[PDB]
C-alpha cells in the first residue's frame, strides 16, 4: 500500500521532469520557456540549462538534477540522454510494478542489463587506437564537425590535442584531470591569437616600478601580514593630530623593508594579493616599496589559482612570514607580461618545473558572448577527448547505441532466466526512446523509424543510427553523428544508478 | 449547570479519573506514560506519580487529585487505589441519584458504611510480632510487600536497610517517627542493587588535590564558610599579579594564615576541614600535607544542612569562629560510588538518632525514579507498621471481606442509608473486581469464587492471586498490607467521596 | 492509547531491514536545498522526528540498548513493532495485556534457551576463529556497494580486531576519517594516524617522542603568573595589541621546555603566528588530539589518561621510542611508529567522499563492536532467519504445552518473531510466505541447522554456507525487543501536560 | 471480501451451537402471523431468507448434509463459516485460494485419517456394549432440545436396534402422532400399532392375521365385481354396478377363504353389511392408517401389495401372534401384537405442540440412524471440542510437517477447526478462549480423550465423564464443511442478470 503508492509517486516525478525535458536532445533539440520566478525567455536548445535552473521541489527532480550534474562532470555531453534513460527507466518501472513485481528484483536486474549492456558497446565500437597525433585529431576533427561549434573549435582542435599530449602519454589510459588543464580569459582581442600557454597564465599586476619580465623567475607564495596593523580604528587617541599613529605609520615604512629584506635572502618575485580580509592591508604606499626592489603585486588572486600554482610549481601554500625558505620559492625559466593583439596585464609564467604537466589555453575574442563560447567550445572538446583516452574505442551516435543495446539486451533477456528475464526485457524495449525522441525532432514518424533501426541492426549493419544533419536511417555515412564510447557508457552506468537508487528509496521522510 | 445533572456531570469528571486509575493499581497494574511540555517521557505504576502532573480537565477532578496528593505520606501504596475505590463510590452514587437518593443522604450513608468498615476492619486479622527488636518477620513483610512490583528482582538488601533506618529512628517518639529526618539521595551511576545505610546526609565529595589515598579519620569536622579558603564567586579564573615575588609572598601569608587557623582547628580539635571555595591544586596538596581535608565545590545549601545536622553552627566569618561551637560529628566514610572513579563524604554520627538517609544507585533515570519510589513506599509502610503491627490481609482480601461485612450490615439499617450500605459495599467489592480486570483475569467470576470462598470458609484472609502464583491464600503468598494503611484508604475514599457528594454547583 | 505509532515506525523501518533492503531519503524541513540517502534504519531512527509519544519512548527504549550491541537497530525495531501490531489484535481479541506480558516473558525465557542451545562454541581453534570472524565481518559489513570492497573491509576489519588476542580494545580502536585514494580499498594504521602536517616545520622522525598529553590547548594563548607588562591599556592603545601575545607564548613554552616535551598534543588548531612561535621555540605542538589517542598511548605503551593540564606531574611522559609519517592519502599524516599494533589499532579508509566515508564508519563501528564482544566471547549461531525462526519454533513448541490463556500471547509472539526472516525475504523481493513456510517445515521435522540462504531466495544449509550471527548481539536484540514490547504494550492510556 | 456473506449467514448460525446453546427467532414475513423461537440451526436455514448467492450454495449444503445425515447440521455451516472467515483472511494475506483449497484438502485428509485411527471401535462385547449404547444414544438425543425423557427414548430405540441385532431398519419402528398431552405421556410399545377406534365390530381378538396392503374401499364403489365390467353407457347400462356390487360383500370373505384365511387386514373404509360380516368371519380391518407406512405394513407384517384385489391370487400371506387394541389413557388405540418382524415397535409422543412433536421424530430418525451405523459398523469418537481438538492438532502437525505454501493455508483450518469449540463455549459463556487454550495444551502434551466439560466449565478425560459423540456424523460434518468451503472458495466473482 504505502511503500507502493510513494514509490509510484516517486516514479511520476522522475519521469515529469524527465518527459518535460525530453523534447530538448541533441544536436537539433527544441526548447521551452523556464518556468521560474522572475518570468524571462529561454532559446537554449540544449538540455542542461534547464535542470541547472530547474526549480525542483520534489526529491526525485533534485536527484534527476544531481543524475545531470553528475553526467556533465564526468563527460559534458549527454546530460539530456541520462535523464532521458532515466525516465524511461522509470516507465518501464511503472509498468512492471503495476504488475507487481518487487523493487529489489528490479534493481538487481537493471544491475545485470547495465553490466551486459556495457559488454555489448565496448564491443560492437570501433578499436580506434589513440596513441599518435593523426589519431589524436582525427577523433577531435570527428567530435568537432558533428557539433555546432565547428566553425571555431577547428583551430583550437590541435592545441587541445598539444595541451592533454603534455599532460600524458596517451599511451598511459590514466584519465587527464579536466580540473588541471584550466581556461584562462584575456580581455578582448581577435579570435586565432586564443594560444596555448604551458605554465600557468596569472592575474594582473600593478605596475609601479616592478619589471615587466624576469628571466629565471624566482616565484614565491606569500600569504602573510604586510603592515604593524590598523587593527581596529585610523586613530587611537584625540584626533587633533596623528602623535601616536604617527609609530604605527613609519612602522609601516619600517616592516615593509623589514619583510622585503626577509624576501631577499630567498628572492621572491612576484606576489599574489590575497583579499583584504585576510590580508591586514593593502595599499600603494607599501605596494610601491614592495614593486621597486623586485617584487611585483598582482591582484586578487583565489583560492583556485593557489591550488594550481602549487600543484604546478612546487611553491608550499604559506600563511606566516617564517616560512620564507625555498620551500615557499620557485624557480621558473621566464615570467612575461605579454600584450600582443590588444593590451592585457595578465601574467605568464613559463618552463617551471612541474610533477604534473598542468597546461592553460588563453581565450581571446571581439566579443564577451564569443570568448565564452570558444571557452565552453575548449571545455566540452577537452571533455570527449579525455573521456575517450581514458576509455579507447569511440563510437557511433544518433540512437544507434541505443538500438543495437536494446536488441542484443532484448535477446539477453531471452537467453536468461528468473524474474530478472521481464525485467530486462522491459529495460531493453523501454530504453529505446532516445531513438525515438531523435526521429520526433527530426519529423519522421518515431514509431517507424524505430522499427526501421531495429530491423537494420536485425541481420545487418549495427551501426546504422538515424542522421541528424542530412535525415532518417543512414548506414552508408559512417560519420552519421560519433560520441566517445564513455558518453554512452556514463549514460547507461548512471542511469541505471540512479534507476535502481529510486527504487530502493522508500517512505519518504520529513526530518 | 444546576442540581443533580451538575452532579451528575461531576460524576463523569470523577469516573475519568476512576476509570484511568482502574489499570494501574496492584503489581499487575498497567503504568501510565507521563510526558511534560519539555516532552520527557517516563512510565509508572505508581498512582501517586501519576496524579502528581494529572492535568485538570473539569474542575472536581482537580479538587479530589489535590485531596488525593495531600495523604502521600500516609496514604502509602494504594493512593492509586484509594481514587479507583472512591471512583466506584462515586458510579454506584449515580445509580443511587438514578434511584431518587439526595445527595447528602448517600453523603453520610458512606459515612457509617465506613464506620462500620473500620469496626470490623480493625477485627479483620491478627497481629504481627515486635517491631522494634526482633525484625525478622518485618524483614518477610518488607519482601512480600515491596519487591514484588518493579524491581529487576526482589532481594534482602533494600528492605534490610529501610528497617534498620527506622529502627534507629522509630522508638523515641512512643514507637513513632517524622520523614522530615530520613530523605533520598538519587544518584544514577552505580550497579541499581548496590546501596547503603547511611545515619547521615551525602554530600558531593571532592579533593583538592587527589594526590593522597582515599582515607578518613574523622574525630570532628570543621564546619567552615568562610574565607580560610580563598573565596570565588563561582566565576572561571586564572590569576596574575603583578610579579611573582609578589605571588610567592602572597602564599607565605596564605600559609601562615592556614596555619594559625590550624592552631585554631587543632585547639578543638576538629580534625576534619570543609569549604565552599578552594585554593590552587599545588597548594592544596601541600595544605593535605598539613592534615587538613581541603575541598571544594561542596554543595551550597547542603554544607548548612549538614553544619545543622552535625550540632553545630556553621561559620561566615573569622570574628565568628569559636571552638565550642564547631559541629561534634561521629565519623565520617568514604562510601564508593559503585564505580571505581570517585567516592562521595558521608557524615555520620552513630550515637545520635537523628538524619537515618537512604544512598542509592541507579543506571537510567526512569529505573531509579521507580527504585525511590518503591523505597519510599517501603518507608510508609513500615511507618504504619511500626505506628501498630496489626496488618490488614490486603491484596483485595481486604476489600472483600470489608464489603461482605458491609452488605451483612446494611440490612440492619432501618432506612436508606440502608442502600447506601449496599453502594459502598459494591465500591468495595469493585477493588478486587478492579484486580482482577487489570489482571489476565475475569473480573466478576474470580471476585465471587473468592467471595464465596470466605463466606463457606472461615477466614477472611483468602483474596485474589494478583501474582497469579498457584496458591490463593493470601498467608502463604505473605504478600501482606498494613492494618493502619487501610485504615487512611478507607477514610480517605469515604472523605472524598463526602466531599464530592457534599459539591452542588459549578 | 492504540499503538498506532508503535506500528508507524516499525513500518517506516520495516523495508530498511538487512542487505539487499530498501532505502530511505531524509531531507530537511522548510524545502532547503539539504537531503540524504541512508540504508542503515539506525540513520532513519537517529534522523525521525518522532511526533508520537509511543513511538518516541519506542525509539528511546531502543537507543539505550540497541546502538551499543551494534546493527540490532533494524531487527529490535521491527520486531518490537510487529509484537505491538500481534498484540493489538490480541487485545481485540478481548486477550488481557498482562497476560500477554507474562506469555511474552516465558515465551522469550524459552527462546533465549533455545538459541543458547543452538549456539555453537568455537573457541580453542584459531582457523574456525578466522572463517567465523570473516563470516561475520562480511554479515556485518553488509552496507557498502562494490563486493570486491566488501571484501576489502571484511579482511581489514577482522585483521585489526583478531590482533588483539586478549580482553576488549573496542575502547582503543578508532576508524581514521580522512580521506584517501580509490573508494573501493581500505588500510590500518601501524601506529594510529593523524590528520596533522609533518615536515615542513617539525622533525620527520621524531626520536624519543615525549607525547606530553594535554587537554586546555591554545587556541591564541595561555597565561602563567609572571607580573604581565601589558601595552594595550585601553581604547588609547588598542594599536598594542600584539604585545602580550609574545609573553603569553613564551611563559609556557619555555616551562614546557624545561619539563622535557615538545610533543604538545591538543584538540586545538595552533595558529599561523602561533606557528611561527611554536617551530622557532623548539617544540612541536600536534594541533589535533583526542580521549583516543591518549588512551591508545596508555594502552600500548603503558600510559596514562590525564586531563586539565597546567602541573607538569599531572601529564605523562608518554616516552614513545620515534614516531614517522607515512604517504597514505592526499595529506602529510603523522603516523606514530612506536605504538606498534597487537595492543590496539586505527583503520583508516582511501577515498575522497565523506558522504560514503559516513555509512563506511558506522557499519566498521557496529563490526568492530560485535567482533570485538564475539571475540571476548566465544559463541556464534547461524545467522540470516536461521536462528530467529528456530526461536520462532521453540516458542511455538512451547507454546502448545502452555495450558494458560495466554497460549494464543505466546503463539502471537511466535508469529511475529517469525515475521522478521519473512520482511528479509520480503525486502530481497522473494516470495516471503513460500520461503517462511518452507523454512518452517525445514527445520521444524529436526534440521535445526536450516536457514534461509537469502542470497539466491532458496532454502540453505547454513552449516556449511558460513553465513553466521554471534551469539551476543541476538541474545541482545531478543532480550530488548521484548522489554521494549513489554514497556510499549504494558501501558494503555497516556496523558500529556 | 467478495463472499463475506457466505460467512455471514454462517455467523448468524454459530450463536446456536452445543448442548448449551442460545436460541433466536424465526420473525414471519410480513403481517399476519406470529413470531417463533428456535434452538437448533436446522429449523434457522430451513425457510431462511437468503441474499447471496454464495450464501444458498451454503444453505444447500446444508440441507443435503441434513438430508443425508440427518442431526448436525449446525456444525456443518458454522465450519464452513469459519473456514471462510480465515479464508477471506488468508486471502488479505496474499495467498491465492487454489493453494488454500490444496491445503485445505490434505489437512483434511490427514484430519480425517488421524480421527478414523483415533476413534474407538466399543467391539466384541455385550454388557459394556449395552452400556455404550445406552450412553452414546442418551448424549447424542441431547444435543436436541429435549432434557428430560432422552433416556427413555433411547433405551427402547436400542432395544428395536437389539431386535435388529445389526439389521438397520428405519421402518421397524412405526411412528404415530398424537396432539395433546406431555411429554411425560410418551409410549412405546412393541409390534404395529395404530391409533383409530375399531372396537368390536372387526374384533381386537384374533391370531396370526393375514395382513395385506388395499388402497380401495367400500366407499369407492369400485367396479372389479363378479358382474359386469367398468363401461360408460346409459342406454341399458345405467347403474348395474349397484347390483353387481351385492356380491362384492361375500366375495370379500369367500375368495380369502379359497385362498385360505384366519383373518384379513385392510386400510380402508368398509360398509356396515360387510363390517358385521368379517366380524363374523375373524377379520380385523382398520379404518384408516397412515399410508405413507404401506412400507412399514409389507416389512413388520411380512405383507404384500394386492393389487386392489383385481388379480385375488398373486399375493401371499401375512403373519403375526396376536391382535389387540388398548385404550392408552384417551385414545383407544389398536395393538397388533408381534407381527412376523419382532422387531416392530410403535412410538408415540403426546405432544401439548407439533413443533417439539416435529423436531422429536427428527430426533427419532436421527437416533435410529446414528444405532444402525454405530452397531452395524460401531464407531464413535469423543465429542464436546475433543474431536475437534484431536483434528486440529493433527492439522497443525501436518503443516509444521509440510513444506510450500499450505503450511500456513492448512494451519488456518486448523485454527478454524479450533474456532468450533471456541464457538460452543462461547455460546456457553465460558472464558472461552482460556478453555479453549487448555484443551489445546492438553492434546499437545498428549490426551486424546480430553475435552470440555458442558454441565459446568472445564477441562476433563471425556471418557471417564462418558460424553461422545457417534463417529460417522463427525467426519461427515468435517468432511462436508471443507468441501462446502471449498466450493465457495473456488469462486472468485458472482455474475448476475
Amino acid at each position: 500500500d504505502k511503500p507502493a503508492q510513494i514509490r509510484f509517486s516517486n516514479i511520476s516525478a522522475a519521469k515529469a521532469v524527465a518527459d518535460a525535458i525530453r523534447t530538448s536532445l541533441g544536436p537539433k533539440g527544441m526548447d521551452k520557456m523556464i518556468q521560474d520566478g522572475k518570468g524571462d525567455v529561454t532559446i537554449t536548445n540544449d538540455g542542461a540549462t534547464i535542470l541547472k535552473q530547474m526549480q525542483v521541489l520534489h526529491p526525485a527532480a533534485r536527484m534527476l538534477v544531481e543524475l545531470s550534474k553528475a553526467q556533465d562532470i564526468e563527460a559534458g555531453d549527454g546530460t539530456t540522454s541520462v535523464v532521458i534513460i532515466a525516465g524511461s527507466l522509470l516507465d518501464s518501472c511503472t509498468k512492471l510494478l503495476q504488475k507487481g513485481i518487487h523493487p529489489t528484483i528490479i534493481s538487481e536486474s537493471f544491475q545485470k542489463a547495465l553490466e551486459k549492456g556495457i559488454e555489448i558497446l565496448t564491443d560492437m565500437s570501433r578499436p580506434v587506437e589513440l596513441s599518435d597525433r593523426e589519431t589524436l585529431l582525427n577523433s577531435a576533427t570527428t567530435s568537432l564537425n558533428s557539433k555546432v561549434v565547428s566553425q571555431y573549435s577547428s583551430l583550437l582542435s590541435p592545441m587541445s590535442v598539444n595541451a592533454v599530449m603534455k599532460v600524458i602519454d596517451p599511451a598511459t589510459a590514466t584519465s587527464v584531470d579536466l580540473r588541471d588543464i584550466k581556461i584562462v580569459k584575456k580581455l578582448g582581442g581577435t579570435i586565432d591569437d586564443c594560444e596555448l600557454v604551458e605554465g600557468l597564465v596569472l592575474t594582473q599586476k600593478v605596475s609601479n616600478s616592478g619589471i615587466t619580465r624576469v628571466e629565471k623567475a624566482k616565484i614565491g607564495l606569500i600569504q602573510f601580514c604586510l603592515s604593524a596593523p590598523k587593527t581596529d580604528m585610523d586613530n587611537q587617541i584625540v584626533v587633533s593630530d596623528y602623535a601616536q599613529m604617527d609609530r604605527v605609520l613609519r612602522e609601516e615604512r619600517a616592516y615593509i623593508l623589514n619583510l622585503v629584506k626577509q624576501i631577499k635572502k630567498t628572492g621572491c618575485n612576484v606576489l599574489l594579493i590575497q583579499k583584504s580580509i585576510l590580508r591586514d592591508a593593502l595599499s600603494d604606499l607599501a605596494l610601491h616599496f614592495l614593486n621597486k626592489m623586485k617584487i611585483m603585486v598582482i591582484k586578487d588572486i583565489e583560492r583556485e589559482d593557489i591550488e594550481f600554482i602549487c600543484k604546478t610549481i612546487g611553491t608550499k601554500p604559506v600563511a606566516h612570514i617564517d616560512q620564507f625558505t625555498a620551500d615557499m620559492l620557485g624557480s621558473a625559466e621566464l615570467a612575461e607580461e605579454v600584450n600582443l593583439n590588444g593590451s592585457g596585464k595578465l601574467l605568464k609564467i613559463t618552463g617551471c618545473a612541474s610533477p604534473g604537466k598542468t597546461v592553460t589555453i588563453v581565450v581571446r575574442g571581439s566579443n564577451k558572448l564569443v570568448i565564452e563560447e570558444a571557452e565552453r567550445s575548449i571545455h566540452d572538446a577537452l571533455c570527449v577527448i579525455r573521456c575517450l583516452v581514458k576509455k579507447r574505442a569511440l563510437i557511433a551516435g544518433g540512437g544507434a547505441p541505443e538500438i543495437e543495446l536494446a536488441l542484443r539486451l532484448t535477446e539477453y533477456s531471452r537467453t536468461l532466466s528468473g524474474m530478472e528475464s521481464y525485467c530486462v526485457r522491459a529495460f531493453a524495449d523501454a530504453m529505446e526512446v532516445i531513438p525515438s525522441t531523435l526521429a520526433e525532432n527530426a519529423g519522421l514518424n518515431p514509431i517507424s523509424t524505430v522499427t526501421e533501426l531495429r530491423n537494420r541492426h536485425a541481420q545487418g549493419e549495427k551501426t546504422a543510427g538515424i542522421n541528424v544533419r542530412k535525415g532518417g536511417i543512414s548506414n552508408i555515412l559512417e560519420e552519421l553523428v560519433v560520441q566517445p564510447l564513455l558518453v554512452s557508457v556514463s549514460a547507461l552506468t548512471l542511469a541505471t544508478e540512479t534507476v535502481r537508487s529510486i527504487l530502493k528509496i522508500d517512505d519518504v521522510v520529513n526530518t | 449547570l444546576m442540581g443533580l445533572e451538575a452532579l451528575k456531570s461531576h460524576i463523569m469528571a470523577a469516573k475519568a479519573v476512576a476509570n484511568t486509575m482502574r489499570t494501574s493499581l496492584g503489581p499487575n497494574g498497567l503504568d501510565k506514560m507521563m510526558v511534560d511540555k519539555d516532552g520527557d517521557v517516563t512510565v509508572t505504576n505508581d498512582g501517586a506519580t501519576i496524579l502528581s502532573m494529572m492535568d485538570v480537565d473539569h474542575q472536581i477532578a482537580k479538587l479530589m487529585v489535590e485531596l488525593s496528593k495531600s495523604q502521600d505520606d500516609e496514604i502509602g501504596d494504594g493512593t492509586t487505589g484509594v481514587v479507583v475505590l472512591a471512583g466506584a463510590l462515586l458510579e454506584e452514587a449515580e445509580q443511587l441519584l438514578d434511584r431518587g437518593i439526595h445527595p447528602i443522604r448517600i453523603a453520610d450513608g458512606y459515612e457509617q458504611a465506613a464506620r462500620v468498615a473500620i469496626e470490623h476492619l480493625d477485627k479483620i486479622s491478627d497481629s504481627v510480632l515486635v517491631d522494634i527488636k526482633d525484625t525478622e518477620p518485618l524483614i518477610q513483610t518488607a519482601k512480600t510487600t515491596l519487591g514484588s512490583k518493579v524491581v529487576n528482582s526482589c532481594h534482602r538488601q533494600m528492605a534490610e536497610i529501610a528497617v534498620n533506618a527506622v529502627l534507629t529512628v522509630a522508638d523515641m517518639e512512643r514507637r513513632d517517627v517524622d520523614f522530615e529526618l530520613i530523605k533520598v539521595e538519587g544518584k544514577v551511576g552505580g550497579r541499581l542493587e548496590d546501596t547503603k545505610l547511611i545515619k547521615g546526609v551525602i554530600v558531593d565529595k571532592d579533593f583538592s588535590h587527589p594526590q593522597m589515598p582515599k582515607k578518613v579519620e574523622d574525630a570532628k569536622i570543621a564546619i567552615l564558610t568562610c574565607p580560610f579558603e580563598p573565596p570565588k564567586p563561582k566565576t572561571k579564573h586564572k590569576l596574575d599579579v603583578t610579579s611573582v615575588e609578589d605571588y610567592k609572598a602572597l602564599q607565605k601569608y596564605e600559609k601562615e594564615k592556614f596555619e594559625e587557623m590550624i592552631q585554631q582547628i587543632k585547639e578543638t580539635g576538629a580534625n576534619l576541614a570543609i569549604c565552599q571555595w578552594g585554593f590552587d591544586d599545588e597548594a592544596n596538596h601541600l595544605l593535605l600535607q598539613n592534615n587538613l581535608p581541603a575541598v571544594r565545590w561542596v554543595g551550597g545549601p547542603e554544607i548548612e544542612l549538614i553544619a545543622i545536622a552535625t550540632g553545630g553552627r556553621i561559620v561566615p566569618r573569622f570574628s565568628e569562629l569559636t571552638a565550642e561551637k564547631l559541629g561534634f560529628a561521629g565519623l565520617v566514610q568514604e562510601i564508593s560510588f559503585g564505580t571505581t572513579k570517585d567516592k562521595m563524604l558521608v557524615i555520620e554520627q552513630c550515637k545520635n538518632s537523628r538524619a537515618v538517609t537512604i544512598f542509592i544507585r541507579g543506571g537510567n533515570k526512569m529505573i531509579i525514579e521507580e527504585a525511590k519510589r518503591s523505597l519510599h513506599d517501603a518507608l510508609c509502610v513500615i511507618r504504619n507498621l511500626i505506628r501498630d503491627n496489626r496488618v490488614v490481609y490486603g491484596g483485595g482480601a481486604a476489600e472483600i471481606s470489608c464489603a461482605l461485612a458491609v452488605s451483612q450490615e446494611a440490612d440492619k439499617c432501618p432506612t436508606l442509608e440502608q442502600y447506601a450500605m449496599r453502594a459502598f459495599a459494591d465500591a468495595l467489592e469493585v477493588i478486587p473486581m478492579a484486580l482482577s480486570e487489570n489482571s489476565g483475569m475475569n473480573p466478576i467470576q474470580t471476585m465471587t469464587e473468592v467471595r464465596a470462598r470466605q463466606v463457606k470458609e472461615m477466614n477472611p484472609a483468602l483474596g485474589i492471586d494478583c501474582l497469579h502464583k498457584g496458591t490463593n491464600d493470601m498467608k502463604q503468598q505473605h504478600v501482606i498490607e498494613t492494618l493502619i494503611g487501610k485504615k487512611q484508604q478507607i477514610s480517605l475514599a469515604t472523605q472524598m467521596v463526602r466531599m464530592i457528594l457534599k459539591i452542588d454547583d459549578i | 492509547t492504540s499503538f498506532i505509532g508503535a506500528i508507524a515506525i516499525g513500518d517506516l523501518v520495516k523495508s530498511t531491514l538487512g542487505p539487499k533492503g530498501m532505502d530511505k531519503i531524509l531531507l530537511s524541513s522548510g524545502r532547503d536545498a539539504s537531503l540524504m540517502v541512508t540504508n542503515d534504519g539506525a540513520t532513519i531512527l537517529k534522523n525521525i522526528g518522532v511526533d508520537n509519544p509511543a513511538a518516541k519512548v519506542l525509539v528511546d527504549m531502543s537507543r539505550v540498548q540497541d546502538d551499543e550491541v551494534g546493527d540490532g537497530t533494524t531487527s529490535v525495531t521491527v520486531l518490537a513493532a510487529e509484537l505491538l501490531r500481534e498484540a493489538e489484535s490480541l487485545i481485540a481479541k478481548k486477550i488481557h495485556p498482562q497476560t500477554i506480558i507474562a506469555g511474552w516473558r516465558e515465551a522469550t525465557k524459552a527462546a533465549r534457551e533455545a538459541l543458547l542451545s543452538s549456539a555453537v562454541d568455537h573457541g580453542s581453534d584459531e582457523v574456525k576463529f578466522r572463517q567465523d570472524l570473516m563470516n561475520i565481518a562480511g554479515t556485518t559489513l553488509s552496507s557498502k556497494l562494490l563486493t570486491h570492497h566488501k571484501d576489502h573491509f571484511t579482511k581489514l576489519a577482522v585483521e585489526a580486531v583478531l590482533r588483539l588476542k586478549g580482553s576488549g580494545n573496542l575502547e582503543a580502536i578508532h576508524i581514521i576519517k580522512k580521506l584517501g585514494g580509490s573508494l573501493a580499498d581500505s588500510y590500518l594504521d601501524e601506529g594510529f594516524l593523524l590528520d596533522k602536517k609533518i615536515g615542513v616545520n617539525q622533525p620527520k622522525r621524531i626520536e624519543n617522542a615525549k607525547i606530553l598529553i594535554a587537554n586546555t590547548g591554545m587556541d591564541t594563548d595561555k597565561i602563567k603568573i609572571f607580573g604581565s607588562r601589558v601595552r594595550v591599556d585601553s581604547t588609547a592603545k588598542v594599536a598594542e595589541i600584539e604585545h602580550a601575545e609574545k609573553e603569553k607564548m613564551k611563559e609556557k613554552v619555555e616551562r614546557i621546555l624545561k619539563h622535557g616535551i615538545n610533543c604538545f598534543i591538543n584538540r586545538q588548531l595552533i595558529y599561523n603566528y602561533p606557528e611561527q612561535l611554536f617551530g622557532a621555540a623548539g617544540v612541536m605542538a600536534i594541533e589535533h588530539a583526542d580521549f583516543a589517542g591518549v588512551e591508545r598511548l596508555a594502552l600500548v605503551t603503558g600510559g596514562e589518561i590525564a586531563s586539565t593540564f597546567d602541573h607538569p606531574e599531572l601529564v605523562k611522559l608518554g616516552s614513545c621510542k620515534l614516531i614517522e609519517e607515512v604517504m597514505i592519502g592526499e595529506d602529510k599524516l603523522i603516523h606514530f611508529s612506536g605504538v606498534a599494533l597487537g595492543e590496539a589499532c586505527t583503520i583508516v579508509l582511501r577515498g575522497a567522499t565523506q558522504q560514503i566515508l559516513d555509512e563506511a564508519e558506522r557499519s566498521l563501528h557496529d563490526a568492530l563492536c560485535v567482533l570485538a564482544q564475539t571475540v571476548k566471547d566465544s559463541r556464534t549461531v547461524y545467522g540470516g532467519g536461521c536462528s530467529e525462526m528456530l526461536m520462532a519454533h521453540a516458542v511455538t513448541q512451547l507454546a502448545n504445552r502452555t495450558p494458560g490463556k495466554e497460549a494464543v500471547a505466546m503463539e502471537s509472539y511466535a508469529k511475529a518473531l517469525r515475521m522478521l526472516p519473512t520482511i528479509i525475504a520480503d525486502n530481497a523481493g522473494y516470495d516471503s510466505a513460500d520461503l517462511v513456510a518452507q523454512l518452517r517445515a525445514a527445520h521444524s521435522e529436526g534440521n535445526t541447522t536450516a536457514g534461509l540462504d537469502m542470497r539466491e531466495g532458496t532454502i540453505g544449509d547454513m552449516a556449511i554456507l558460513g553465513i553466521t550471527e554471534s551469539f551476543q548481539v541476538k541474545r541482545q536484540v531478543l532480550l530488548s525487543a521484548a522489554e521494549a514490547a513489554e514497556v510499549i504494550l504494558r501501558v494503555d492510556n497516556i496523558i500529556k501536560a
